[PDB]
RNA sequence: GACUCGGUGAAAUCAUAGUACCUGUGAAGAUGCAGGUUACCCGCGACAGGACGGAAAGACCCCGUGGAGCUUUACUGUAGCC
RNA sequence: GACAAUGGUAGGAGAGCGUUCUAAGGGCGUUGAAGCAUGAUCGUAAGGACAUGUGGAGCGCUUAGAAGUGAGAAUGCCGGUGUGAGUAGCGAAAGACGGGUGAGAAUCCCGUCCACCGAUUGACUAAGGUUUCCAGAGGAAGGCUCGUCCGCUCUGGGUUAGUCGGGUCCUAAGCUGAGGCCGACAGGCGUAGGCGAUGGAUAACAGGUUGAUAUUCCUGUACCACCUAUAAUCGUAUCG
RNA sequence: GAGGGUAGCGGAGAAAUUCCAAUCGAACCUGGAGAUAGCUGGUUCUCUCCGAAAUAGCUUUAGGGCUAGCCUCAAGUGAUGA
RNA sequence: GAGCUGUAAGUAAGCUUUGAUCCAGAGAUUUCCGAAUGGGGAAACCCAGCAUGAGUUAUGUCAUGUUAUCGAUAUGUGAAUACAUAGCAUAUCAGAAGGCACACCCGGAGAACUGAAACAUCUUAGUACCCGGAGGAAGAGAAAGAAAAUUCGAUUCCCUUAGUAGCGGCGAGCGAAACGGGAAGAGCCCAAACCAACGUUGGGGUUGUAGGACACUCUAGUUACAAAGGACGACAUUAGACGAAUCAUCUGGAAAGAUGAAUCAAAGAAGGUAAUAAUCCUGUAGUCGAAAAUGUUGUCUCUCUUGAGUGGAUCCUGAGUACGACGGAGCACGUGAAAUUCCGUCGGAAUCUGGGAGGACCAUCUCCUAAGGCUAAAUACUCUCUAGUGACCGAUAGUGAACCAGUACCGUGAGGGAAAGGUGAAAAGCACCCCGGAAGGGGAGUGAAAUAGAACCUGAAACCGUGUGCU
């Protein structure tokens, strides 16, 4: 149950391959920091992904 | 349909033609029982009357003394009860 | 216990049966086929040679491009680790 | 008329019988339809009529159409009934006689004698079963026999607590957990806190009574907590 | 003795392939599901005409297939048959 | 408008023309468990607090309301730590929970048996199972489209294109779209440039034949989208009422059958009547009827509302977006010469002389304008409510269940799962006599029939007994 809290990444699904083709099922998950930001209350630590962090976010 | 403590004629079954006067009414199984017709004997012995089906009797004329059917006109604000073959209220 | 009398009272099996022996014949080991020899009809108590006797669609052997468990320097992969 | 052909497994081709329903036409039937039983009848076959008994309300015939359309085998499925056969067995064991009940008694009641267990076949109680407990009636079925009897049928009855065991007391091992942590979803774990005896704490004994209840009912003698009105002694006491 | 825990791609085992509700080289129930079976068994009325094969080639093939040989029905050519 | 107190008998005691019983619309009461919600718990049980009240000189006892969790709104709200902000105690909320038709729809995650006569790429199959979210339908939907004509103009569904073009250990196999013919058919609202307040709320503005801000002389309530609450009479459901026409004889227990004579029909559909009925009964064709509740509709109320074109100085038109590389997925298309579009990681543009597409890619032409959001109809399905039909079954059949069947019964549990219909038209269900202890039987009687006697319509075979002609 962990997401990106800025954009809303999350991990997805699907296939390995062998050089036979064989397929077996596997997991991409995103590159998410425990990062503290500003927020209205008291300045939390929350689920932001690397990405999120680019183009300028508080910290 | 048939009032109870009336007149009638039986039209169908073994005392066929045989005016008699009605004494009960079983509405639930359409069953009429007339006076003096259908005798049955039970083993208690005695000898009473049996029920009719209410569709081998017909009412009997005021006038002629002859079976006919029944209708209703509305005379007044009631409803009462007719018999076709003549105008004679019942 | 079994055996006789009184009370109660099943089961596996079962194509129909008035169901002899010897020498032969036969899918090559016959109560039932050929030739001969024996044998009046129906019960009760006993024994176990045959009816390839009764339960179990042979676990032995082989066949199926049928299954399952186990091994490895068989092939192709993978959880983990560097 | 004249001639020629006609044994057959796997398999190919053709003509036909019978069952159920539908359309149209035309018929039978309480003076007796289908179904069921018997008969010495008809056609080359599957098959078709007629008569007589039972039966008590529906059913054929002609031409077409449609199909859940034909049974001797699958250690086939369901129900009924035979053979083994009056055969095996009737589940550890000692009964005898007298008197009653009764239609009917080796098997039911009462009495006498003999017999068996007695660190148990005797007396309590936990689990489990849930009315099998008592009285009066009954003998179809159940009782491996019989039965006048029963843990079986019918009708009515029977379980009484301030002190006994449990709750208004307490916590083991475990279970569940407000917030909180983790996890595609579903959910997993866990803090404070709760639930949870097989343990700890806690006020009653003796005798009698019914067909069925007894630290429960009754008799006699006790104990523990709480409430109400004067009082000995008490306003620094007293409770926590 | 009582109250509890460990669940099948799993548990427990002073270790026998031993146990997990009379069953365990991988429990039981329901679904995919009428799984698949080149293998055994079975397949229901009657008459008339004709009537075989158990061979060659290939085959992950040998008790299975395909093409050819041999059987049957219809339409065609017309001495081509013994 | 005359009987009634259900199956169910039967006996009591009752109610009803002063309108019983019954049918329909509308109200009131509604124990306990169950999301279960004061706490606990082995569901249908136990144990409390707070506020009133009923009884006791007083406790004991009882009744009525309220007290779960999370979330959203006002107030009081030291901490550690100066102001604050975590925690906290109250007040309010038709806020949420759980079930449901194992039908239809959209997402997350996602097998194996089987086929390829073995098998790993492939197929089964994005199927079965599980979880989540809804709705009466859901999803899609207003061109960065299809194409190559002297073009069309949102989406969805049916026919055809077509088993074509293609994909494929090029094996097994998988498999389209555009055009064309039809059902149905309306399109709009936001971000920015600009304008005045204290970044907020109002106006303006929505696009490709390029639109708008800015300067220029400049006038149809659509409550199914396009902005959101209510008042005005006509049909339709939820009880019903009228509604034509037949008499004789024969058989028979009974006539509706047969023989004869009549009638009706906007009514010859069907069911019941002692047997086969247009004229015996309930009905049918036709017409009429509504206190009260609930739907649809259409004529006024009511609530919003700025209707047109030439010029383009300058400015605006969606950014970690489009796109690229790496590893995957989906397009009929298995990375292949793979365009078109999604996810994870890392880089990363331009601003109408702009940008995208036309199956790698470049140039020329043609079409279009992404990175914000809504939208009825044609379409799919049936647990239920009313009215109907069948060359569909007729008790081993038809739903497992025609009988009080998910019942008996079997298992610790999830779960599995039966057999059983028929007297007669009418109970008229055998008064009475004889054998017993009773069951049963023989007479008499009821009934057309009692071998129709409730183990009751007909009553085949297997199988079990008695007597006889021939041997």
């Amino acid at each position: 149950g962990k997401q990106c809290f800025v954009t809303g990444r999350k991990a997805s699904t699907g296939n390995r391959r062998s050089h036979a083709l064989n397929s077996t099922k596997r997991r991409w998950n995103a590159n998410l920091q425990k990062v503290r930001i500003l927020v209205d209350g008291k300045p939390k630590k929350v689920w932001v992904s690397a990405r999120a962090l680019k183009s300028g976010k508080v910290t | 349909h048939i009032k109870k403590g009336d007149n009638v004629k039986v039209i169908a079954g073994k005392d066929k033609g045989k005016e008699g006067k009605v004494i009960a009414t079983l509405p639930k199984k359409d069953r009429v029982v007339v006076e003096g017709v259908n005798i049955m004997k039970k083993h208690q012995i005695l000898e009473t009357e049996a029920a009719i089906h209410v569709s081998n009797v017909q009412l009997l004329d005021p006038k002629t003394n002859e079976p006919t059917r029944v209708g209703y006109k509305f005379v007044d604000g009631k409803k009462v009860r007719i018999a076709k073959k003549s105008g004679e209220e019942i």
